[PDB]
């Protein structure tokens, strides 16, 4: 009804980095410390109005665990935006972003937009990846990066808004 | 008691409330339809009947839409059930799983994924409605 067009987005990243909680706060304004790992894949809707335009966000939430990596790969192709999520409190998550990008190249069609977020920045205390590291990596790929916190509602909005527009600009400009 | 499936049920009920309003005015619109059909200043009333055709159209768009929203929530519920059932099955160790347990665990995983599939099919068909509305309403 309300939506001019809808975009399919995808959240990928090692298990536990908070993809589900990120999607939860974006769509619901809420958070739950309880850890319940995504089984297979899920998706949620949020319609937004940027540029005077309402766009229906169909956001797919992949399971981080290798068990389902198989299945999650199936949904890379239709994706029109993808967000690679790593955990500031875990560096190994940060290093697997390369593995995720390889996955993107094997399954997502090259035109895909891309964005990287380091989440759980609400507490620096156990930070093991400096924010500077993350940004220079993103710039190495050229794609936009941001730190976020689903616990504190920091940049979740911001992030989804900007990837949503970049796909807009790219597709209407075409 | 339940927890924030609540939202799903209140919303389902609201959807059927406005559904109810809608086929209410579908009945009314249809009856004025056959009244003015019986009629055929006449120019003015033709303008009015034109308004009513527009109205039937708008009502159909809203109605088919509401029907989808309804089945969306039904699927979301079914998904919730299926998911928590699979997890309870997954807590037992693989060593303790026999063929019945393994296979039905299996079975609920696939039913689950298929339910997700149909959710998306509703998103897509909802979209074909959006684009057709754009396309024929382009003349308007
Ligand atoms: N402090 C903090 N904790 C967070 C944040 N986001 C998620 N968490 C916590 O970190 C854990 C990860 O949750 P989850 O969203 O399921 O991560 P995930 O990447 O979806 N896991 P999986 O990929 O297996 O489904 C949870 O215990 C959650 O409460 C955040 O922004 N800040
Ligand atoms: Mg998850």
């Amino acid at each position: 009804k309300t939506y001019d067009y809808l975009f399919k987005l995808l959240l990928i990243g090692d298990s536990g980095v908070g993809k589900t909680c990120v999607l939860f706060r974006f769509s619901e304004d809420a958070f739950n410390s309880t850890f319940i790992s995504t089984i297979g894949i899920d998706f949620k809707i949020r319609t937004i109005e940027l540029d005077g335009k309402r766009i229906k966000l169909q956001i797919w939430d992949t399971a981080g665990q290798e068990r389902f990596r198989t299945i999650t790969t199936a949904y890379y192709r239709g994706a029109m935006g993808i967000m690679l999520v790593y955990d500031i409190t875990n560096e190994k998550s940060f290093d697997n972003i390369r593995n995720w990008i390889r996955n993107i190249e094997e399954h997502a069609s090259a035109d895909v937009e891309k964005m990287i977020l380091g989440n759980k920045c609400d507490v620096n205390d156990k930070r093991q990846v400096s924010k500077e590291r993350g940004e220079k990596l993103a710039l190495d790929y050229g794609i936009k990066f941001m730190e976020t916190s689903a616990k504190a509602n920091i940049n979740v909005e911001n992030a989804f808004f900007t990837l949503a527009r970049d796909i807009k600009a790219k597709m209407d400009k075409k | 008691m339940k927890q924030e499936e609540l939202k799903r049920l209140y919303k389902a009920q609201a959807i059927q409330r406005q559904l109810e309003e809608v086929e209410e005015r579908q009945r009314a619109s249809e009856i004025q339809g056959v009244r003015l059909e019986k009629a055929l200043d006449e120019a003015q009333l033709l303008q009015e009947w034109f308004k009513l055709v527009l109205e039937k159209n708008k009502l159909m768009r809203y109605e088919s839409e509401l029907l989808i929203m309804a089945q969306e929530l039904e699927l979301e519920d079914h998904q919730s059930r299926l998911e928590q059932k699979l997890r309870e099955k997954m807590l037992k160790e693989e060593s303790q799983k026999d063929e019945k347990d393994l296979n039905e665990e299996q079975e609920v995983f696939t039913e689950l994924m298929q339910v997700i599939e149909q959710r998306d099919k509703l998103v897509d068909s909802l979209e074909e409605q959006r684009i057709r509305e754009k396309a024929e309403d382009q003349h308007f």
